[PDB]
């Protein structure tokens, strides 16, 4: 038998990381990212890029307690629309290791695994996505001591060590006279979360 | 319960992934044939056990001295070539460096000698790592990046010979330090093995939570030496030569040296390094670090 | 066709809700072999079991008997801000229970002798003021010249089954279990030309019955 | 056999308290609570706070007939939106015993078990939630003779003796020139309702 | 995909409707042991079974035979506003049935003697005016010097199976069952220097067949 | 039917909580090992019958005289320490107070003497409860808060000794009152045991619905004494010392004292208190109430 | 989640359509005994079988 | 009737998502026999197995 008292969950990394948490936007670890309606944006799904980036409570701070991780990414995007007309967002999945186009066009993004999200007027619309572990590495490292390329130009990075890149293109049926920018918010969760080589927790006040 | 989320569970055949309803997609384990490597200590690499038709065909330290982690299980390798092993000439205990430990050093002071490197994570490493500006600094060195420090210390060893001749390597590491003090001496050093040393990781190793990393304490109250060993780690089954340091050694001070009066204000330390179970794949021309 | 009706809360995103995701990758992925990587962690309590320094308590030959060297309450104001790995796991969650393992490492000389009494007193409106008043609880008189480290167990002599991790109300009935303090039992002695002081490194980690539940925002807004 | 006449229900506290009833808002036991769109509000799920508060028929008055209660809370919120633009409400669950943030932000509330409710324009939107018995006490007391803390500052209260606190943050995609306030209405029901130590019913006219 | 169609009443909140809630807590909760707490109540009728004072009827030696000491109709105008625990349970619901247990506690002296006749008359357009007219119904002549309390059962001699609890229409055919009244049968007597008066405490509670159904807004807007 | 709602029912494994549909979440009973306590009378506390791998490891009154509630079942305690019991020196019938009962007192008049406390719920209690301003008031006292009144009455008893030395306690309570009147006296008192006495609870105990609480009536027509006993109650298995009064005694008047002419206009009453089955956990320094 | 699509005629009320009602009463009702009442009719043709004057 | 609730991402078109199409042809079609046509390819790797000049 057990008896048992079956040790409550919440202690298990498979359960703890299944819940959604606000992803810090690349750069300063900002809670939101603003991009124009003309070109769109490309948001990398790379841990190292998320932990630029020593935060405090940010999900990044929790992931920085492990050296290597391997899980199936769950991502929820929010597109805040400022103007008074409805729009449509084209979200395409570039696999980790794929060539990212310089000018994202509707035709080229259609060759990847894409989704066409209707966005409502004067409000934000939410949509959830599921991506399996597609990285060519055995485990995605959060920290890396070395160079990405043999020439040694990029230090402490592995572009392929990620779930890939998400390419966004806004679409409008009406023509606006003033160019406006969308606001983007991201949530991330993990399925079948596996972690290797623990690291010390980040400091606090 | 089974929390309110869905970790997997998974599906198949048309259960958790049909044209009527969906749950989160999950990746399966890739069952590959090949030579058994990756995990050091347990190498024993041997043979393993096109599939489509063509259109044109018909508590803790300094208690004992054991491995910081237990050795893991081997995995099938992607490359078909047979490895080259240095054997006892390579896998041996080498005198890595001799360094001084003075009482002026305070809590969390990383100690390193001539063969060591100044690495707090903030130093701009000029490629390749063999550049002299990386090892010679205005201040005292702090770390011993493996195998970079080991290969630099002994560039003529059989281990370094294959290291400069093969694109990838695979081995564990064992570090030992001997510090002899009389019964009247007091103080404690910590032997840290830091995986993928970066700016934040090295500074947290100096702090209170650093004991999450592999560690053994060299307390002068009882010990004169302390040993620590770690198995192989990396994002790939074999590490690229000259471009990746999986482990880095840190000998820092927990309790500042407290020598008896009228005696020297510093004790000498001897740092040893031991590569454990070494294999090298992909033989080609000589490209040093 | 089926007939349907929407309940209140349509289009609402939940962190704890399952089955919201739609597939953004068509093909079945196969992750490369990762059994060669050691030190695989699966639980947050394993971090708590690792040692973690909390206080560097000094001890000199000039210290007389009944001298307090350190004291801390067993409440989220202290146990959640020591800097040890266990303190980080506690701050992540809202409730804790079970025993806490304290380890006092004597980093003095092999010629030093003496005793330090480590006392654990359960919850009370006022902390213990003197050594003998603190020795009325669960204590252990520790002779430093034996094994290097002292294994002091902090028992979970608690009012309820769980203790709350609220930094704003640490002295609550359902929050603190009491105080743990270090007093000088027998003065530090040793031969002449030996060090006149000896540091004692206080570590803290989780006992074998230590648990935590109900996750909260980390970092905390504290103060 | 029975025969039977199986004594009609409605007499059983498990059945009687499963139905929803309007929760009195903390303060005066008001039927609604007004909060600005700038910061939001925090509504405690504490019986003692609900029975400030000797009412007449209020669900509080019914709960005051029992000393200790233990059940799984069901709560339905209503957010009345006065202005002409749609909005989104962020409702996060702070467990009983958790540290409640001073300034509720989107990032910090995302670490709790939260929900993102779309609110319609010029009307009220309703959403229902289910929270299990998460209190660290054996049974949540409706009345308490003592002090919460050892210092004896708060008399007759137990903050942990509750289902926790619900933290609200309004979100707007458009920018309004005049700051407006939301109106909040709450309904509460109970699953697996258990009660101990009966108390005399409240007086009436 | 399934085809669907919404019936009238989309997005409507119902107090009696199940399956509206969405999970606002992710993890499975475990409530602490509560078997040590006694007096666990599970039914509203258990409150009704507890005693409850309704009228403090005085009785002096000056009171002659055929003197009325009290009278109340068995209708939601009285039975729902006595202040007893049963009256609160009745006011919560819209219909009631079954027997009502009355208990007249004699709190006089041990030297007092006499008789008080307790009469229950079924429903009629006019209440009983005299003692003998009230004694034409179900009554019991109670000698006060025996046991302290009188166990008077109010039988459910009713027209229908259920009686409505409507305070606006108490004298309805489907509301009231009749009147219960206390008359002086034999005058209160006792030795000299004994108390000239004796109080009788009238309690009311639910019988073993008492039931209630169809919940209504409590408090009531009454008057 | 099975009302139209859903009480639980519950679910598991993926029945009432899957990624396709949801019902209301419910909490399960926590099965814990430990010492059997909480429920008084039935103490008999004895032993009971880590579970995860680490990364570094390989009708009514005054009829008879019985308990107001039946005694409940024991539960496993969270604390591992063995309790200290006062035994017969503690668990005994003590003379709590002697108070007068005059005829001037009307319906619902709470009677208490020198050892009693004025507590209608509106009094501002200055912490700690042992402050003299709590017990001395401008008007007459009304209640007997347990154990506050019992410990104050006998501060040198073995029960109070452990009470001031342990952080938590657990026991039932039995209160008895003797009022001797001749056969010519009339009147009735009610012995109330009020759980968690607060402003609204104490005022409803004076009123008609107060008989929901534990009660026995001391009617001078037949009785000279009346006894009432209650088992232990609290939100926790053990009550915090000096900071919580689970039970409070109230001796109030149902029928005003009606004495015979030419006799005294008041009768004397003697209130007794009996702690039933006492255990004390968490021994430390002396902290009085 | 299930995928769905609405056919033409959403939100339409039909006198002959079943399963439109939502519960406006929570508890299970019990009707009082009514077997004492005679002359229970169940069919419209029973009215037609009763006599009826048409022309004098 | 069933009760339902829409998850985020309603009306979104996915290249990898199945079961989006509705029938735009009523009758069951029968394709003419095509077993006479040789050189049937089924895999992209078969192209890769064919020779291809890279440098002269």
């Amino acid at each position: 038998d057990y008896t048992g008292n079956p040790l409550p969950p919440d202690t298990k990394l498979e359960n703890f990381f299944s819940f959604y948490r606000l992803l810090p936007m690349g750069g300063s670890g900002a809670p939101s990212l603003s991009f124009p309606a003309d070109e769109g944006t490309i948001i990398p799904l790379n841990p190292i890029n998320w932990l630029k980036g020593a935060d405090v409570s940010g999900i990044a701070a929790m992931l920085s307690c492990f050296t290597y991780i391997a899980a199936d990414l769950r991502i929820t995007l929010r597109f805040s629309n400022p103007n008074d007309n409805p729009a449509t967002m084209l979200v395409a999945f570039a696999p980790p290791g794929a060539t990212i186009p310089l000018k994202p066009t509707r035709q080229m993004l259609s060759n990847f695994y894409m989704a066409e999200v209707p966005v409502s007027a004067a409000t934000s619309t939410m949509v959830s996505f599921s991506i399996p572990y597609t990285s060519p590495l055995s485990a995605i490292p959060t920290s890396y001591f070395g160079w990405e390329d043999w020439s040694g130009t990029n230090f402490g990075q592995l572009s392929s060590g990620s779930w890939g890149n998400l390419m966004l293109i806004p679409s409008l049926s009406v023509d606006s006279a003033i160019p406006f920018d969308f606001q983007l918010s991201c949530w991330v969760a993990f399925g079948n979360f596996k972690a290797w080589v623990p690291r010390p927790p980040p400091p606090l006040p | 319960n089974n929390v309110t989320t869905d970790v997997g569970a998974n599906g198949w055949a048309p259960t958790v992934s049909t044209g009527l309803g969906d749950g989160p997609v999950s990746a399966s384990a890739d069952s590959l044939p090949g030579r058994s490597g990756g995990a050091s200590s347990e190498k024993t690499h041997t043979v393993s056990g096109s599939r489509f038709s063509k259109w044109w065909e018909p508590t803790g330290s300094t208690a004992p001295s054991l491995l910081a982690y237990p050795t893991a299980t081997p995995v099938p390798l992607p490359n078909p070539d047979e490895p080259s092993q240095p054997g006892p000439s390579g896998d041996r205990t080498w005198l890595l460096d001799t360094v001084t430990w003075s009482q002026e050093f305070t809590r969390g002071w990383n100690i390193a000698g001539s063969n060591g490197m100044q690495w707090t994570g903030l130093e701009s490493l000029i490629f390749p790592v063999s550049t002299d500006t990386n090892w010679t600094s205005t201040s005292s060195p702090t770390a011993y990046p493996l195998p970079f420090s080991f290969v630099r210390a002994y560039p003529d060893s059989s281990w370094a010979a294959m290291y400069n001749t093969h694109s990838m390597w695979n081995c564990g590491w064992r570090v030992q330090v001997t510090v002899n003090g009389s019964q009247f001496h007091a103080g404690a050093l910590i032997l840290y093995m830091v995986p993928e040393a970066t700016t934040h990781a090295i500074q947290t190793a100096r702090d209170n939570a650093g004991f999450v990393f592999p560690y053994v304490i060299l307390n002068l109250y009882e010990s004169n030496t302390a040993t620590i060993e770690v198995p192989y780690i990396s994002p790939t089954p074999n590490t690229s030569s000259g471009l990746h340091a999986p482990w880095t050694f840190y000998l820092q001070v927990l309790s500042p040296l407290n020598p008896p009066p009228s005696l020297p204000t510093s004790l000498s330390c001897s740092i040893y390094v031991t590569p454990v179970d070494s294999s090298f794949h992909g033989l080609r021309y000589l490209a040093p670090q | 066709h089926w007939k349907t009706r929407a309940v209140p809360g349509a289009g609402t995103f939940g962190s704890a809700v399952a089955g919201q995701e739609l597939p953004l990758c068509g093909v079945r992925a196969y992750y490369p072999p990762n059994a060669y990587i050691p030190a695989q962690v699966r639980d947050w309590l394993e971090f708590a079991h690792r040692p973690g320094l909390m206080a560097t308590v000094p001890w000199t030959m000039a210290d007389e008997p009944a001298e307090r060297l350190g004291i801390f309450p067993v409440s989220p104001s202290a146990i959640a801000g020591t800097g040890a790995p266990i303190s980080y796991v506690i701050s992540l969650f809202s409730q804790w229970r079970g025993e806490l393992a304290a380890h006092l490492l004597f980093t003095g000389s092999a010629q030093h002798y003496g005793r330090l009494v480590v006392c654990y007193t359960p919850a009370a409106p006022q902390p213990p003021s003197t050594m003998q008043e603190a020795m009325r609880g669960t204590y252990t008189v520790w002779d430093v010249n034996a094994a290097s480290t002292l294994e002091f167990t902090i028992p979970f002599i608690s009012n309820s089954y769980w203790k709350t991790v609220d930094v704003n109300n640490p002295d609550a009935l359902l929050s603190t279990t009491g105080y743990v303090s270090i007093w000088v039992q027998n003065p530090l002695v040793g031969p002449h030309t030996a060090p006149a002081s000896a540091l004692v490194q206080a570590f803290i980690s989780a006992g074998e019955s230590f648990n935590v539940r109900l996750m909260q925002n980390p970092a905390l807004t504290s103060q």
